């Protein structure tokens, strides 16, 4: 009974350079519940990340949100790195502002 | 419309690394409002919405004590279940509970629930009658028997019909400006090239509350099913939600396809095309 | 307000 996390990275508002926003990493459909979730800016850990919105779906899989305040620029790269027992390697999903 | 009070409860063993981690997270509708976490620096119930800051110290003390009591009960449960399933003392295991009640727009109970899982599978649940249990396996039958001899269903029923409803009403009252609000979706469509003269059109809905939303793609008044991708509706970090739905269409025929967005906060549904 | 849960 092991399920691999689905990792989604997105901003609250459409990204505009210079304009304050919120970056989200929603990690979903996983089991067991032990998990590490790190948000990255230019390959470096973002401090003071908030964890919220923990729940489970009808099949009992875990859901949880990591989020942080940010102001985008053209050159800054953002990502979310997740470690979970279901994955041989740590998995990184990158923010795609054109998505 | 109708409204819900839900608690998500999790206890997770960690042999060799101290006591289990124990967490309770509470929601009114789609809004996180309270939380208890045993690994916090000073484990106590805490508000997760500004409207809960109005509740006085007696609320917080009473909930915190209930939570420390629950932590100890689930700690015992984890041990008990190793015995029921003949499991080793060296593995990690998880108990989950969803517990709460839904009232209709008239303030009366629509339904109450108490569902348990062990290691991610149905274990035991209270039936819709609020009187009898349904047990998923032979281990849960022991719990069922214990709970019938103890009159557990009657105690749980009293909570679901009385306490749960009454506190839901209070919470809706105290946080009505936040909880009874309606935030309308804002929509846009993005375009992405693919191999072989195909393109992805992705329809975005942003900034909405409550979470319940429906997005559909049309072609000629016809809701598409094939080549559709979507994500589960997801929180955006400020108490609002977002969602997207995409369709793969042939290059040059983008103008035929329309995205339709349906939400409680819209006076009329939104229709939009690639631009 | 959360329920006071029973042992299993």
């Amino acid at each position: 009974i092991q399920k691999t996390p689905q990792i989604q990275v997105y901003s609250r508002h459409p990204p505009e350079n210079g304009k304050p926003n919120i970056l989200n990493c929603y990690v979903t459909q996983f089991h067991p519940p032990h998990i590490e979730i790190q948000m990255l800016k230019n390959g470096k850990k973002i401090p003071k990340v908030e964890m919220s919105d923990m729940s489970f779906s009808k099949d009992w899989s875990f859901y949880i949100l990591a989020h942080t305040e940010f102001t985008p620029t053209e050159t800054d790269t953002y990502a979310c790195r997740v470690k979970h027992d279901s994955m041989a390697e740590p998995k990184t999903v990158y923010w795609d502002r054109d998505m | 419309g109708p409204h819900s009070l839900r608690y998500f409860v999790t206890a997770v063993s960690r042999p060799g690394l101290g006591e289990p981690r124990y967490m309770e997270v509470g929601y009114v509708d789609d809004t996180e409002f309270v939380r208890f976490d045993s690994d916090a620096e000073n484990p106590r119930y805490e508000p997760r919405a500004r409207w809960m800051e109005q509740e006085g110290p007696e609320y917080w003390e009473r909930e915190t004590q209930k939570a420390k009591g629950n932590e100890q009960s689930f700690r015992v449960d984890l041990r008990t279940l190793l015995g029921y399933y003949n499991q080793s003392k060296g593995g990690s295991h998880t108990i989950q509970v969803i517990s709460g009640c839904e009232v209709g727009s008239d303030g009366r109970l629509l339904r109450g629930y108490q569902q348990y899982a062990y290691d991610g599978c149905d274990y035991i649940a209270l039936n819709e009658d609020l009187k009898t249990w349904t047990a998923a396996d032979m281990a849960a039958l022991i719990t069922k028997h214990k709970w019938e001899q103890a009159g557990e269903a009657e105690r749980l029923r009293a909570y679901l019909e009385g306490t749960c409803v009454e506190w839901l009403r209070r919470y809706l009252k105290n946080g009505n400006a936040t909880l009874l609000r309606t935030d309308s979706p804002k929509a846009h469509v993005t375009h992405h090239s693919r191999p072989e003269d195909k393109v992805t059109l992705r329809c975005w809905a942003l900034g909405f509350y409550p979470a319940d939303i429906t997005l559909t793609w049309q072609l000629n008044g016809e809701e598409l099913i094939q080549d559709m991708e979507l994500v589960e509706t997801r929180p955006a970090g400020d108490g609002t939600f977002q969602k997207w739905a995409s369709v793969v269409v042939p290059l040059g025929k983008e103008q035929y396809y329309t995205c339709h967005v349906y939400h409680q906060g819209l006076p009329e549904p939104l229709t939009l095309r690639w631009e | 307000a959360v329920y006071n849960f029973a042992t299993m």
